[PDB]
């Protein structure tokens, strides 16, 4: 695998993570790799006696970018956890359970139990302490992804057939062809495990 | 009035201000604590008439317990409200409270503020060798350098390649966007259009 | 009883029965059928649709003696349900008598048939 | 010598 | 609660339609295990045989409730879908 | 996900561009190699590197096949006898505005080809907003099909998915309501 | 250390302020302890007819009464307003009727379900046909410049304030090529 | 009934929508469809058919053989028959036996005339 590879796969994580409402499967061995390349390039160009030429800046200006799209995805995802650490960690487990691909990264996953003490303490100190013994749980609300619509683009060729809710009557549901070009308004969990497996593009 | 109408005037003062936050209200909400806390003793008293087998009115238990579960929501929903507006102030500008935000607080809120940017700068120190600041790139870079007026005496400053520069009130500096992008969150530089 | 002004313009109401009479056409409900996946779980599920007409009281009998002929209930522990929609319009036409019942959905083994209390 | 990327990513793998 | 008897129990109320979900795959369907449409495929006699099993049911003006099944169970999957109706127009909903 | 993303995007393709300059060995980017620059000789270079170029005075642009006015006349012809979206090149219109931004000089019949991109920018954006009305007059289904359409027109048009998310709750209330 | 799961939408403010309405409704005479109205409503004493006591009462102590009890639907979803709005409603100030129309609508349905199920199907078939002919307009009336969303309801606002926004950044982005 | 054209009366005047004769048209396809298998592969003994041309009797003689008789034909029907593939005997009558009469059956559901 060559680092122009890595790159690639790197942009289409960073396009579905922005798009999605809920929290993909981690990536950041990607972004280690690309983080390590920038400090190597970096003290390559240190080594350098002149530096008032083409090269350099042409290296600097690909440097630039690189460092963009790894600190917003990172962005993106921690802003992700803080809205509801709880769940997030209770999603991870429930996938380790069911033998899939990790949620979390072990930072990502210290940086959630953290953050959950350190919330914690606040409405403690504020308001549970004063309540009567029955009402001293802490309240975690359920998740809310139930009926977010995504523009959706198929890339791959064999993807086959979804199944979407029905309207008309929402005791039963609808199938769906995705021919391998085209271009769809549809609900998000029906296409979930489909921009897992990285056969669509979110728009 | 009713028995809930001192915890909705907590979240109509939550939702009246956007933004600019409000001094803490400590008395309304040790009001509403001797508000659940008496709903409380009075649907104990009544279990103990049923526990003791006496004679007993069981109809207003359900309406008292609804009605404490709903100021408690009331209360924890201020609660989140305001520790919304306190950790948006981590990343405007550079990492800091300004003063007149810090004497509107109590002494929890500032606990937490400090609790989460200890935990965020943690997270940040282990991404690859060195770590990484999270308030910079905060936008797709347009161009390398940047034309910048400098609005108070700094002094001496210098870029990543070891260049000495000598910024002072009113004067003009073109400079790699990288290095001056902290000053600029921090006030003492603006951009030149 | 006969509308003058609409879609349905002078045209007389329907009649609809079991056994022929005299001007009466014989006609099938619209039948199919799907297949659905999820989650690499053991629950595939299976679809039948009847559509586009009254669906008539023999006709759930009959078909409950389609599954326990085809053997469907071996797997007791799998379970097979039935639905039948939009009975409300014709409420109480099984209040009259000990010998009817009001059911909406329906379990299907061979031991037994099941519904809510309703 | 002349950097190239490849190597570095060479390096990496080795480490990790 | 749950209620129970041996066989099913009779509902007079006419209704628009009908489904059915189960576990196990239809006779049609056995190649196939992956999402999708599947056509009810009828084989032979079954249609005729099963016209003959409902009309022998009801042949008296009521129903009998013991005349033989048919041999093929395709067969009182189509007897349970016949009924007779008036008036008649092609292409409008009764 | 917002313009200025999509031009950043956009920013990855590849251009021909002929240089002044010259050098010896290639560049070895992370995105992969692309000298050796004879001077006279074009190559492709990515287009964020070749508006770089450009403003340094290293380089001539040459602009794509597709900004030639017969075939931005052929594009636009597809456009209107078409009834959904036409087929585009890759960020068309993003390329557009970047060339016309930063490399007008090397544009051949500059006012006829903005004109025609114009044209062609503003029946799609018809067709978009009559398809999206068309749409939301809809109950029986939460499903539409709209081949064709590009990064940019997708990103200007989210309004309908919070408009389809708030109506599946009123009909989610009706299924419910209904009695049994 | 113990955590309980609530609603996904538990912190709201909007919905504490939806929950927090009161509509007109009617309990059964002697079936409740009159020390009711002044506990929970702070009413000395109840009002009075052959059918019952007759009050207000809002929406989070209502569900709580698994007693009898019955309701009288407010003047903005009255019948003959029903048949108003289901007429037309494309160009009608529902913010002048109710700040939180389709969400106290909900409410009513789901409590008006144990009493009068024709009502309750009634009621919800006329929030759809109301939404579906305005929906459009909102998301057209986003991309004027002077517009300002005076007449809509909190739900619709949701849309118009997305679609602002959406409108907002392409024409900032298009204004650099000048 | 009666369809053969040079027997009519003035019969009644009538128009329709299109929505009515195509969906009475696939109708009628499987209508036929259902006659003529229930007929070569089952029990139902005969049947008839009426058209603005022509008219056919399909019947079994008394593990029976299966025969086809057309009536009233002209030149150009006899030849059109031919031309769709139907070669017959012709003792003006026309009969069809076995295995051929599946052409004419073919030829009854797709042809123009």
């Amino acid at each position: 695998t060559t680092p122009e590879e890595v790159l690639r796969k790197m942009t289409a994580t960073w396009q579905n993570e922005l798009c999605a409402p809920c929290l993909l499967p981690t990536q950041m061995e990607l972004v280690e790799i690309l983080l390590d390349q920038i400090q190597g390039m970096e003290e390559n160009i240190g080594k350098q006696t002149d530096k008032m030429q083409l090269r350099i800046s042409v290296h600097r200006v690909e440097l630039q970018r690189i460092g963009f799209i790894t600190s917003d995805y990172v962005r993106c995802r921690l802003q992700k956890i803080e809205s509801n650490p709880h769940d997030a960690i209770d999603q991870h487990k429930k996938r380790k359970e069911e033998g899939k691909s990790d949620l979390l990264s072990e930072s990502e996953m210290k940086f959630a139990e953290e953050y959950a003490l350190a919330e914690s303490n606040l409405f403690q100190k504020t308001v549970l302490e004063f309540m009567p013994a029955a009402l001293k749980k802490m309240p975690v609300p359920r998740g809310d992804h139930d009926d977010v619509m995504v523009y959706a683009k198929v890339t791959s060729d064999d993807v086959g057939n979804v199944a979407i809710p029905d309207w008309q009557d929402l005791n039963g549901e609808v199938i769906l062809e995705m021919e391998p070009e085209s271009c769809h308004l549809i609900p998000f969990e029906s296409v979930h495990q489909l921009v897992e497996d990285g056969n669509i593009q979110l728009m | 009035g009713g028995v809930a109408d001192k915890a909705l005037q907590l979240v109509l003062e939550m939702k009246r201000n956007p933004d600019v936050l409000p001094p803490y209200n400590t008395e309304l909400v040790r009001q509403c604590y001797q508000k659940i806390d008496e709903l409380f003793q009075k649907n104990a008293a009544v279990v103990e008439k049923i526990r003791a087998g006496l004679p007993h009115d069981s109809t207003l238990l359900q309406p008292r317990l609804a009605a404490m579960c709903h100021i408690r929501r009331c209360m924890m929903a201020y609660v989140n409200e305001r520790k919304n507006r306190i950790r948006s102030f981590r990343w405007k500008y550079g990492g800091a409270l300004p003063a007149s935000v810090r004497n509107a607080l109590c002494d929890a809120e500032i606990q937490f503020f400090n609790e989460y940017s200890s935990t965020l700068a943690r997270f940040q120190s282990n991404l690859g060798e060195g770590g990484v600041n999270l308030l910079l790139h905060s936008a797709p870079p347009k161009s390398l350098f940047v034309q910048v007026r400098a609005l108070e005496d700094y002094g001496e400053f210098e870029t990543s390649d070891g260049t000495q520069v000598q910024l002072s009130k009113d004067s003009l500096h073109s400079l790699p966007r990288q290095d001056c992008e902290m000053l600029i969150r921090q006030g003492v530089l603006e951009l030149v259009h | 009883v006969h509308e003058k002004t609409g879609p349905y313009t002078k045209i007389p109401p329907t009649l609809i029965a079991t056994s022929p009479f005299l001007y009466g056409q014989l006609l099938s409900l619209t039948k199919s059928s799907n297949i659905f996946a999820k989650a690499g779980t053991k629950c595939t599920e299976y679809e039948l649709k009847l559509e586009n007409g009254p669906v008539l009281p023999h006709c759930a009998k009959m078909m409950t003696q389609f599954i326990r002929s085809t053997n469907m209930c071996s797997t007791e522990e799998k379970p097979v349900t039935m639905q039948v929609m939009d009975r409300h319009t014709s409420q109480g036409m099984s209040d009259w008598t000990e010998t009817a019942t009001n059911w909406n959905t329906v379990t299907i083994a061979e031991n037994c048939v099941k519904w809510t209390k309703n | 010598e002349h950097y190239n990327p490849r190597n570095r990513l060479k390096t990496q793998i080795k480490r990790r | 609660a749950q209620e129970s008897a041996e066989d099913l129990p009779t509902d007079l109320r006419i209704g628009s339609k009908m489904r059915i979900v189960s576990k196990v795959s239809f006779p049609w369907m056995n190649t196939r295990k992956s999402t999708g449409n599947v056509i009810v495929k009828f084989q032979t006699n079954d249609r005729f045989d099963g016209m003959q099993y409902f009309n022998k049911t009801f042949l008296n003006g009521y129903e009998d409730p013991t005349v033989p099944l048919p041999v093929s169970p395709m067969s009182i999957l189509e007897a349970a879908s016949l009924f007779y109706q008036f008036p008649v127009i092609p292409g409008l909903k009764m | 996900m917002n313009a200025e993303r999509c031009e950043f995007i956009a920013g990855n393709s590849l251009i021909e561009v002929i240089p002044s300059i010259s050098d010896d060995r290639p560049i070895h980017l992370i995105s992969g190699d692309i000298g050796p620059f004879e001077a006279g000789v074009p190559c492709r270079i990515p287009v964020w590197t070749a508006i770089l170029m450009k403003r340094k005075h290293n380089c001539k642009v040459v602009a794509p096949q597709w900004m030639d006015v017969d075939e931005l006349k052929k594009i636009l012809t597809s456009e209107t006898e078409s009834q959904g979206l036409a087929k585009l090149p890759d960020h068309f219109f993003e390329i557009s505005h970047m060339l016309v931004r930063d490399a007008r000089e090397d544009i051949f019949e500059v006012e006829a080809v903005k004109s025609l991109v114009q044209d062609i920018y503003d029946r799609r954006d018809a067709k978009l907003r009559s398809s999206a009305i068309e749409f939301l007059r809809q109950n029986q289904t939460c499903h539409a099909q709209l081949d064709n359409v590009q990064l940019i027109e997708a990103s200007s048009a989210r309004a309908t998915l919070e408009a389809c998310r708030q109506m599946g709750a009123v009909v989610r209330n009706k299924h419910e309501s209904t009695p049994l | 250390f113990e955590i309980q799961r609530v609603e996904s939408k538990f912190f709201d403010l909007d919905d504490i302020i939806a929950k927090s309405d009161s509509t007109s409704c009617t309990f059964e005479i002697g079936d409740l302890n009159p020390d009711f109205f002044q506990e929970m409503l702070g009413v000395s004493k109840p009002t009075q007819n052959a059918d019952g006591y007759g009050v207000d009462a809002p929406y989070w102590l209502l569900e709580s009464v698994r007693s009898s009890f019955s309701i009288q639907l407010p003047k903005a979803y009255s019948v003959n307003m029903q048949n108003v709005l289901n007429a037309d409603s494309k160009k009608l100030n529902l913010s002048g009727l109710q700040q939180h129309f389709y969400g106290n609508g909900m409410q009513l349905c789901r409590l008006m379900k144990g009493e009068n199920p024709d009502g309750a199907l009634s009621l919800a078939r006329c929030l759809v046909s109301t939404l579906t002919q305005r929906l459009g307009e909102i998301v057209s009336t986003a991309t004027h410049l002077q517009s300002k969303g005076e007449k809509f309801d909190s739900l619709e606002t949701k849309v118009f304030l997305e679609g602002k926004r959406c409108k907002e950044d392409i024409d900032t982005w298009l204004r650099q090529d000048n | 009934y009666p369809r053969i054209t040079a027997e009519q009366e003035n019969v009644s005047r009538v128009s329709l929508a299109p929505l009515v004769t195509s969906t009475m048209l696939e109708q009628w396809q499987e209508c036929y469809a259902e006659l003529y298998s229930s007929y070569k592969k089952g029990q139902r003994g005969s049947f008839y058919v009426a058209t603005a041309v022509c008219n056919v009797l399909f019947t079994k003689m008394p593990g029976q053989k299966l025969v086809a008789v057309i009536t009233h034909t002209t030149s150009a029907i006899r030849e059109h028959l031919r031309s769709q593939g139907v070669d017959f005997e012709a003792p003006q009558c026309l009969v069809v036996h076995g295995s051929k009469i599946h052409a004419l059956f073919n030829a009854l559901m797709d042809s123009d005339v």
